């Protein structure tokens, strides 16, 4: 076979940022293999909008992104179609018409240490809700009250990027879990993507 | 925006901080108690304080929102509980008093010796030894010397301490929107500004009184028979129309009858169920002790309990090099972790507490969802209840036989019945006028109605006329008779026990109607009835969000204890006592005393 996809890049990064600055990388000019990505963890979450799991393979896209994030065992309902809560409105957005997969699978091993996994944040405070697939990283003190902030923090002035504590001991649904999203697109080009 | 935005906001940032912060500090705690160490005791130590500091920084900060123009009727208990002014508002001076005050206190009543009379060999802690002596010593004289010496040892010692402790707290207080610390005490039962469900502060009083004006007669023929039996016993110490004798209720204060079931037993011949050498034969542990509690709270329709719980907690004693608490207490400590803390041996008593103790963790994850301050239950009492139902159930004998740990063969007569309904009412009734006079001996004094010179003549007094016994020894007003007792001293509420008392038979009559079970309420099984179940997850779920008014309406049908399941779980000893006490005299009279 002349390719194959990075799927190895994608899953095992040993490090998927955090769901406020989420990877976007793009999957081309490659023979796309789900018989891998089976191969893989078991999957807590392995659900299909657009694109059937059976005709996965079958069918041929110009361009594939896939987004991978941290979050927590609940959050992992919010990343889904028609799905608001924090992380959905204020961190990363599925479109209305999202086509693709989105893949889960817990990594307390790997996310979780005893002392504790601070350097995963997330935003719990924004102006306005983000439109799908957008990035924020910019971090602005949030101006709840009616005075500006100055850019320090204090009353009415909090820090928009709130920090996952990720340990050993966390029940099922504050564990860390990894998402990466499969996001299939169309477009006026040839596909050179089939599987 | 609005003000009520800007205190959504700051609750979200509080929630999030607190959660963290909370669960370092109660896995520190659970660290120290399950291996006790100086490293263990120095991270408890910082992680409290941390605690301690971002409770204290968080409050300070709530109190710009004024609750006038919060409208949303959870923002409102939010920042109400975060406004309670845990900062001391007290001078620096005073706290720093207040708190010697309340150290010198528990020091006092920990490390309080009885030494033998005129014998230097041996001075006895309370709680090792002279507890026992008085639980099942039969001599008279020694009770009393046991009684009289701890009362002259911690109270004479305490009464200025306690004098300065009560107007302290009175002038916090003061500070305080609160009329007295009674007050303050009972704002917990206190519901405002949801109309057709509201709960005043004096109202618990009322109902209070109302409650034990309803109780009086069952705890009037259960006194006569034990005074009976107790004249039986020891025959020329009690009176007829007398009251009881302090030393000789079968505590030091009091508090629980239950030392007096082998004097007081109805019927010697018929022997007490016991799963103790059944479990032994059938080859039990701790483990499947605890399974078998979960299975009951699976066929009721509740969750079933986590692997992580399985795995962290700790149901066996460890033994050997480890050192460790062995008080059973069920840990909630947060972002998804319960665990149980108790050295669990094979025992029908141990079996009964792992069924309390998974009780609780069942209410901590039902209002698991529910914001960090409103994890809690909806009063100090319903999350004893909620273990005492399932306690109360698991030792029917229909869930034994089901369980299979009592043979097909056995069947329960009048004798057995009457037995067990005696041995836990002198469990339950004979607490219950016990707390009672001791809040309203203690309201009294808070509100300023009973006076310094009066303390302990009230106090003997009342407890004359209500509770019906009589000081072995008179005691002056040197002598502070109340600083003996446990939650006295430290300073505790003592009405949750009086509130959780009427709730769990109020919980178990809702959820036998729910059962459709017919016949006595005492032979009364939940374990297969998912219409209970469910009945009861309704108020779990709750949490402090809602009012405990709400809470209790949601399951027994009413907004207001009622003592009349109680009454109707005792009826059938009620009518034994009526029986028994055709012969014995009905009520107490006050004028006699041992002395004189
Ligand atoms: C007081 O404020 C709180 C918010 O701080 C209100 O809480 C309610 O919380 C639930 C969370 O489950 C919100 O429900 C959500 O609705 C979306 C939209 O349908 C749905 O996608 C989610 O799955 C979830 O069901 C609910 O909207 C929210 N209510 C309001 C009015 O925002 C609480 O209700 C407020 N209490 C009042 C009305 O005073
Ligand atoms: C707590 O004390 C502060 C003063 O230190 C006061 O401004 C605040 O209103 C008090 N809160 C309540 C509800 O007592
Ligand atoms: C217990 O919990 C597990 C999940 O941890 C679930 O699969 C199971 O059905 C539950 N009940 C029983 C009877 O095991
Ligand atoms: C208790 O904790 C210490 C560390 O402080 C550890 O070395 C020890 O193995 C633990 N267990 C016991 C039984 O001491
Ligand atoms: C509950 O259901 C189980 C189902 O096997 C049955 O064995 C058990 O006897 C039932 N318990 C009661 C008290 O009806
Ligand atoms: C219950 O009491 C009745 C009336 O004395 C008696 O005839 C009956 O046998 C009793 N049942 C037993 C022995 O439990
Ligand atoms: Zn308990």
């Amino acid at each position: 076979i002349t390719n194959l996809c990075p799927f190895h890049e994608v899953f095992n990064a040993t490090t998927f940022a955090s769901v406020y600055a989420w990877n976007r990388k793009r999957i081309s000019n490659c023979v796309a293999d789900y018989s891998v990505i089976y191969n893989f963890a078991p999957f807590f979450a392995f659900k299909c909008y657009g694109v059937s799991p059976t005709k996965l393979n079958d069918l041929c896209f110009t361009n594939v992104y896939a987004d991978s994030f941290v979050i927590r065992g609940n959050e992992v309902s919010q990343i889904a179609p028609g799905q608001t809560g924090n992380i959905a409105d204020y961190n990363y957005k599925l479109p209305d018409d999202f086509t693709g997969c989105v893949i889960a699978w817990n990594s307390n091993k790997l996310d979780s240490k005893p002392s504790g996994n601070y350097n995963y944040l997330y935003r719990l405070l924004r102006k306005s809700k983000l439109k799908p697939f957008e990035r924020d990283i910019s971090t602005e003190i949030y101006q709840a009250g009616n005075k500006p902030c100055n850019g320090v923090a204090g009353p009415n002035c909090y820090s928009p990027l709130q920090s996952y504590g990720f340990r050993p001991t966390y029940g099922v649904g504050h564990q860390p879990y990894r998402v990466v999203v499969l996001s299939f697109e169309l477009l006026h080009a040839p596909a050179t993507v089939c599987g | 925006s609005t003000i009520e935005e800007q205190a959504k906001t700051f609750l979200d940032k509080f929630n999030h901080e607190a959660e963290d912060l909370f669960y370092q500090s109660s896995l520190a705690s659970w660290n120290y108690n399950t291996n006790i160490t100086e490293e263990n005791v120095q991270n408890m130590n910082n992680a409290g304080d941390k605690w301690s500091a971002f409770l204290k920084e968080q409050s300070t900060l709530a109190q710009m929102y004024p609750l006038q123009e919060i409208q949303n009727l959870t923002v409102k208990l939010q920042l109400q509980a975060l406004q309670q002014n845990g900062s001391s508002v007290l001078s620096e001076d005073k706290s720093k008093r207040l708190n010697t005050i309340l150290n010198t206190m528990s020091t006092i009543y920990s490390t309080g010796k009885v030494c033998n009379p005129d014998n230097p060999q041996e001075c006895l802690l309370l709680e090792p030894g002279l507890n026992e002596i008085m639980a099942n010593s039969l001599d008279y004289n020694e009770r009393l010397w046991a009684w009289e010496s701890w009362r002259s040892e911690v109270g004479k010692q305490l009464r200025p301490l306690y004098e300065e402790y009560v107007v302290l707290k009175n002038e916090m207080a003061r500070a305080n929107h609160y009329e007295d610390y009674g007050d303050y005490w009972r704002g917990d039962y206190e519901v405002n500004g949801v109309d057709g469900y509201d709960y005043s502060r004096g109202q618990l009083i009322e109902d209070v009184e109302h409650t034990f004006e309803e109780i009086k007669p069952l705890y009037e023929h259960l006194h006569a028979y034990v005074r009976a039996k107790l004249m039986n016993a020891y025959p020329s110490y009690i009176s007829p129309i007398g009251c009881l004798p302090a030393h000789l209720l079968g505590d030091m204060w009091g508090r629980f009858w239950t030392n007096l079931y082998s004097l007081t037993v109805p019927f010697g011949q018929k022997p007490n169920i016991d799963v103790t050498d059944a479990m032994v034969d059938q080859a039990w542990d701790a483990q499947r002790i605890f399974k078998e509690a979960e299975k009951f709270f699976v066929s009721v329709g509740l969750p079933n309990m986590t692997q992580g719980f399985w795995e962290n907690s700790m149901l066996t004693d460890p033994g050997n090099v480890q050192k460790a608490v062995c008080h059973p207490t069920a840990w909630d400590l947060g972002k998804g972790d319960f665990r149980i803390l108790m050295c669990t041996k094979v025992t029908m008593d141990d079996f009964l507490t792992a069924h309390h103790e998974m009780g609780h963790i069942q209410y901590d994850m039902a209002y698991a969802a529910q914001p960090f301050l409103l994890r809690n239950g909806a009063n100090e009492g319903f999350h004893e209840a909620v273990g005492e139902i399932m306690s109360l159930s698991a030792a029917t004998p229909k869930h034994l036989k089901s369980i299979g740990l009592l043979s097909p063969d056995f069947q329960e007569d009048n004798e057995t019945e009457i037995n067990f309904l005696l041995k836990q009412a002198l469990t339950i009734v004979g607490t219950l006028p016990f707390t009672y006079m001791l809040e309203k001996w203690r309201w009294m004094v808070f509100k300023g109605e009973i006076p310094k010179d009066q303390w302990m003549k009230k106090w003997w007094e009342m407890k004359r006329e209500i509770v019906g016994v009589v000081e072995p020894v008179p005691h002056d007003e040197t002598y502070c008779d109340p600083a003996s007792l446990f939650h006295v001293s430290n300073d505790y509420s003592f009405i949750r026990y009086y509130t959780r008392t009427l709730y769990q038979f109020q919980f178990q009559e809702a959820l036998c109607q729910a059962a459709k079970h017919e016949g006595p309420l005492h032979k009364c099984d939940i374990s297969n009835s998912t219409e209970a179940g469910q009945k009861l997850f309704n108020m779990l779920r709750l949490g402090k969000s809602e009012p405990w008014t709400l809470a209790l309406e949601n399951v027994v049908g009413a907004k207001n204890m009622n003592v009349r399941p109680l009454l109707n779980y005792f009826e059938p000893l009620f009518t034994w006592l009526k029986d028994q006490n055709k012969n014995s005299f009905v009520g107490w009279s006050t004028d006699w005393s041992p002395y004189a």
